[PDB]
DNA sequence: GTTTTTTTCTGTCTCGTGCCTGGTGTCTTGG
DNA sequence: CCAAGACACCAGGCACGAGACAGAAAAAAAC
DNA sequence: ATCAGAATCCCGGTGCCGAGGCCGCTCAATTGGTCGTAGACAGCTCTAGCACCGCTTAAACGCACGTACGCGCTGTCCCCCGCGTTTTAACCGCCAAGG
């Protein structure tokens, strides 16, 4: 519970500063959260599918890394 | 004579079922083929990866139904694994 | 003192997160708001730590990319400060409903 | 022929045949394609349902292309799900920005 | 006598949200893309459904380009479109670096 | 050559996408893009034939190369 | 479970030859070649199949490494692949 | 030279390839010319990567890549940077994009 | 604020071996 | 007309350690 | 508002043409029968995921406060809409020669 209240204003901040972004608004903080919990929620649907069909209670990082290459968002690192 | 390829008559069939006093074009025929095939495609390569990040080259139904639910979005997939787990047990109850 | 009238704060940070390498977002409350989301579809599903790390990467990776987009919305609006409808308007082009 | 077997109108073994021939496995089952056809099944009769009715709108009993692209981009599952898709005699949705309706 | 301005384009934007025919006619367009394919290996052979599915999918790419690029503009205090919103467009797609 | 593109052409392409006022400079730049966009396509396209070992691009090669591209199209048996 | 370390160390001797690395690099490295293999590979066997080769040949290989890389890398990578040919069939 | 990879000069494992080939439910049958062929596409993929990510480390004065580095290359290639358009590397992070609006004039 | 320039203490990496498993030589036959 | 396999022969491939060795920072310390 | 009048919608009409019925084939689904190992399953073992807490500390939160980009407004000036005036793209049968 209220753990997307948990998403801190300082690191919003500090995701525009690294995104570049140089003036924040106040209406922003809220909306940022519900596109981030989305985003989330679509990846470990899929994630908990895969490991599903797995027959294994524990989720690997393989299987993130094999949903979000099925998203196409694909990202490399930690093999797969 | 090289015999051609179609599912023409399958869903035609299926038309005719859901609604009798309706056409049909016959591009929109060829549409609707190349929409199964397109369907077919992504669940087989949905199968492959299955295979591989299950180590397994056996293909069974419970492989095509988390396909489906991995590809399609919820509520659609939900009555659609219904329909084919409904035509699972009608047809392997008897032969 | 030397309260000093901005600018050098904001594009010094930039600077600074930019010659950065790791991340922002600090584990625990990101791993307890990705447990709550998980515990919606399957219930009692454990993890391990690299899965997260991913998830964390993959995350802070997407929404900088909305940010610089949403950064150059900004700028052909002949503003600095952002609105919520640029970030609307960028994940409409980006077909991510 | 065992879609009458299954009870339903999709051939069975025309999928068997292809999913062979397909390189997709090394062996295969027996009632996969069964599965398979019914999901196509019932794609296609929702797909094919809003289809009818998009045609009951504009009291067409012809199925023209433009029915079909009009019918995926109401609904909203399907066009999130053919959202990189598009239809040759597709069209668009009939769509205003009513910010650029006159006063 | 004169009509006021604005009105006779938002008319047929009404019109031609009816028709899904072919706005670029053919000969002008198959001349530009046997150009084009000139320079790759000298004077191939066409099918004319390959041309008429070229057609099709560029119409389809341009107008669902415009559509985000006249959102842009929307976006933008304005009405009326400038050559940077393609680019802003454009830029959150990644066709160009 | 590339101007065999008319500017009622762009026009009917803003009034399909429903796009109000018309700027100057659109039309070159969309000529441009064009360019660049079919350049891509029918180059790989190309590469199909030339494995096709034949003289004439086929319909299929285009539908694939659009799947290449990820800008599956339908309609024409693909 | 076989990792390309050594290959690439050897690689990084063959072109810059006083160059460490971490180990997390040649995992990004390993998830990168594995991604390419399989994108390639993938892409062969969509031309069998659009193709109805039962089998593939290095030409097929050749066209899809055009089908995937743009143009100065696919010609320099079109041109080592054939000369690995030649050296390979000569002995 | 009894092994292919020394009959072939180069640095991977062909047979491994093949055997990817054949445990990959690619083809039915796989010739002699293709794996080697894609190795040696492989390698060059990985040499000329490799040069872009020898400079981008040696840029810093540190003997170790880094997988900034990598980002760096990458995005600092035009090809590669096509090439990796909906590719994300950990670590990475983006370029230097200090817009001209907001240096101090 | 930036950045440079000393130790330091220090985490990884390369050398170093043994076990082993896939890699190799070649005919038949067939597609 | 040479791969698939099928069998027969095999030195490499990687897991584990060690000691060293490139390296992040502590902290003066200029601009 | 309010009328005149462009612009569009919408109703028989007919025509023509392709969707759909239809019908005689033949080749893959079937039917049945025969090896076989992949996997469903039982079960062993040790790792690691989890929970918890104590200590450290740097990181967030609230507020004090100026302040300065965001914005509503303004004037202005200009340059696209549009309607008018041709105009060349492109698909086509005489009429000269002319031999």
């Amino acid at each position: 519970r209220d753990n997307i209240q948990g998403i801190t204003k300082p690191a919003i901040r500090r995701l525009a500063r690294r995104g570049g972004v140089k003036r924040i608004s106040g209406l922003i903080y809220e909306e940022t959260r519900g596109v981030l919990k989305v985003f989330l929620e679509n990846v470990i649907r899929d994630a908990v599918t895969y490991t599903e069909h797995a027959k294994r209670k524990t989720v690997t990082a393989m299987d993130v890394v094999y949903a979000l290459k099925r998203q196409g968002r694909t990202l490399y690192g930690f093999g797969g | 004579r090289s015999r051609k390829e179609s599912y023409s008559i399958y869903v035609y069939k299926v038309l005719k079922q859901v609604h009798p006093d309706t056409g049909i074009s016959s591009k929109a025929m060829g549409i609707m083929n190349s929409f199964v095939n397109d369907i077919f495609e992504r669940i087989a390569g949905e199968a492959s990866r299955l295979a591989h990040y299950n180590k397994r080259s056996t293909i069974t139904s419970r492989e095509i139904q988390t396909a489906v639910r991995l590809l399609l979005p919820g509520e659609l997939a939900k009555h659609a694994v219904s329909e084919g787990t409904k035509a699972v047990t009608k047809y392997t109850s008897a032969k | 003192p030397h309260r000093y009238r901005p600018g050098t704060v904001a594009l010094r940070e930039i600077r600074r997160y930019q010659k950065s390498t790791e991340l922002l977002i600090r584990k625990l409350p990101f791993q307890r708001l990705v447990r709550e989301i998980a515990q919606d579809f399957k219930t009692d599903l454990r993890f391990q730590s690299a899965a997260i790390g991913a998830l964390q990467e993959a995350s802070e990776a997407y929404l900088v990319g909305l940010f610089e987009d949403t950064n150059l919305c900004a700028i052909h609006a002949k503003r600095v400060t952002i609105m919520p409808k640029d970030i609307q308007l960028a994940r409409r082009i980006r077909g991510e409903r | 022929t065992r879609s009458s077997r299954a009870g339903l109108q999709f051939p069975v073994g025309r999928v068997h045949r292809l999913l062979r021939k397909g390189n997709y496995s090394e062996r295969v089952g027996a009632g996969a394609p069964v599965y398979l056809a019914a999901v196509l099944e019932y794609l296609t009769a929702e797909i094919l349902e809003l289809a009818g009715n998009a045609a009951r709108d504009n009291k067409k009993t012809r199925i023209i292309p433009r029915h079909l692209q009009l019918a995926i981009r109401n609904d909203e599952e399907l066009n999130k799900l053919l959202g990189r898709v598009t239809i040759a005699q597709g069209g668009v949705l009939p769509n205003i920005q009513a910010v650029l309706l006159p006063k």
